């Protein structure tokens, strides 16, 4: 294996480069916010973002070393948790609102435009605030990402729980270079962790809401996040 | 081949590029084209076209500045997973 | 407060003694396994262990210091979590089965006498089989069902971070004095934190089905777990 | 009151109990009733009773020996937090 002879210092700049390309969504202000026409903006940038998605995950260490199948299975039950946590970095320097986009920043009343949708704005508002809150750096959150895309689903894959316990080291060593106390040390570790829950849950109750507004047929969905979420039930 | 190939710039105007490729032997859902200023660093945008298709317009760039330009073809997780780096190529528009 | 003045032999006594009763089931062998039959039995069980679960979170430390609109939210998030790391932990010496009573031990085909539950069971049972395997201890175990308590949700609440950073110090604690190196306590530290994160997840699949059940009317559901369930859309 | 008192054993057999308590002055929907053989530390045995019932009989109990049983008030989420802890007694069959 390559992923494992990494320095923390290498595995960091590894996955900071891997970083996908920051998306313009596809809002147009001449046609006024109706739940059809925010449904599918919102829901063409996911299409968008998950294209990305894929060629990133790829490139994050010791991924494309698992058997093609373990790859599709990672990626069909983390696309939204990976779509989650990036906005929720992206959006911790605006308290109150959410940065979908350069040119999307949507705050909570704009939400309740999409019945169902303010509830889960409400936490990915939490969330993003408690990461401003505790001063989440992008070297922390780099490894979070990774973490969410390697730890998403179940057991029958040793593989992938030794480059996990790499970006738990990884971890613990920028908080060691940051100035932190051991029992500092682990308790952030604990505190992060900890977040990825709030996550999964996140992300469970908006892939429902995605499915249920597929159904009422609001908006259509385009063919690959239509698979990332039939993928689900 | 298996994924799209031989990018390039067919026509330009100051502000308008035509493009082709030579799409790859297999059902392509669709394509999506993305293009930026070359190492400017911003976001860059992104549109979608229908799988049939194989060139594309690309609009309302500024005149003189040079472009990076990606075409993606989206097809399933699998595929995509399995195939190759996307094409990419730059031209100063 | 006082559940910050308590040291680690102290913090894991408390919670070691505050443990829910073991619960029999309702099985009866003179009536064939069907699917109505079944849900009325895990369903049954379910509704019972809540009533303690109740007054067993009052004695976990610090937990009945918080306004009763806080007691409540924690509950009606997490009882499920609860519910499912209380079997995953019963089950823990019965490779291929689910202990969920003394006398009901079901194993994977007795669960797809129920159309959605094979798909929850595969992960309860890959859950609990991964704690075996990395040898999850009694004192670790209590302390985990504490954070899943505390942790359930999202924030608008200090006083719950602090009474949790210190289960945590708990949780290091015991590492420690069983012997761990300090990356090795980390790591084992961090292992722990990202199952919580499934256990969400089989949370949220299984409320779902619960939620699915109630409508299709295959079986009735009691007031209090009716409530717990209501409490979630 | 607001939660159930003055538990207790009103009839016995060498198999049963008959057992009552004052209700609390409130809808209640419904009383869990657990047993269990004292200080045996086993898993307990439970069943219900409707909230418009304040006694309750259990059976098949070893006779000559000491039972814990507690009655619970099923109520909402709510009152059972605000509630007490609930009342117990030990009695030898
Ligand atoms: C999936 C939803 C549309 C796409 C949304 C999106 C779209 C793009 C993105 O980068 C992040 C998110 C997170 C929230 C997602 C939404 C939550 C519910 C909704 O159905
Ligand atoms: C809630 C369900 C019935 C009650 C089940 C139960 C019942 C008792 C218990 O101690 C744990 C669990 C976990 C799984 C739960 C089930 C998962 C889906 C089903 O609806």
């Amino acid at each position: 294996s390559l992923a494992l002879s990494l320095t923390a210092d290498q595995m960091v700049s590894a996955l900071l480069d891997a970083e996908p390309p920051i998306l313009y969504s596809e809002y147009d202000p001449t046609r006024p916010f109706s739940e059809a026409s925010m449904m599918g903006l919102l829901t063409n940038l996911a299409d968008r973002e998950l294209v990305h998605m894929i060629n990133w995950a790829k490139r994050v260490p010791g991924f494309v070393d698992l058997t093609l199948h373990d790859q599709v299975h990672l990626l069909e039950c983390a696309w939204l948790e990976i779509l989650m946590i990036g906005l929720v970095w992206r959006s911790m320097e605006h308290p109150g609102k959410l940065l979908f986009a350069p040119n999307l920043l949507l705050d909570r009343n704009q939400g309740k435009c999409v019945e169902g949708m303010v509830e889960i704005f409400d936490m990915l508002l939490a969330t993003s605030s408690r990461f401003r809150m505790m001063n989440l750096q992008g070297e922390e959150f780099v490894c979070l990402k990774s973490i969410i895309l390697l730890n998403s689903g179940v057991y029958t894959k040793d593989h992938i729980h030794r480059v996990l316990d790499k970006i738990t080291d990884t971890l613990i060593h920028l908080m060691a270079k940051a100035g932190l106390t051991l029992q500092q040390q682990h308790q952030r570790l604990a505190q992060l962790l900890l977040i990825l829950s709030h996550i999964r849950h996140m992300s469970n109750k908006g892939m429902e809401h995605l499915y249920s507004m597929k159904c009422k047929n609001v908006v259509p969905l385009s063919d690959l996040l239509l698979e990332m979420l039939d993928a689900h039930r | 081949s298996d994924v799209p190939t031989k990018l390039e710039v067919v026509a330009a105007t100051p502000t308008s590029l035509l493009i082709s490729w030579d799409a790859p032997a297999v059902t392509v859902r669709y394509y999506r084209i993305t293009y930026g200023e070359t190492g400017g660093n911003s976001p860059v945008q992104e549109f979608t076209v229908p799988g049939s298709k194989s060139t594309a317009t690309i609009s309302g760039l500024k005149p003189g500045v040079d472009y990076t330009i990606t075409v993606y073809a989206v097809t399933g997780l699998r595929l995509m997973l399995a195939g190759s780096k996307p094409i990419s190529i730059n031209y100063r528009t």
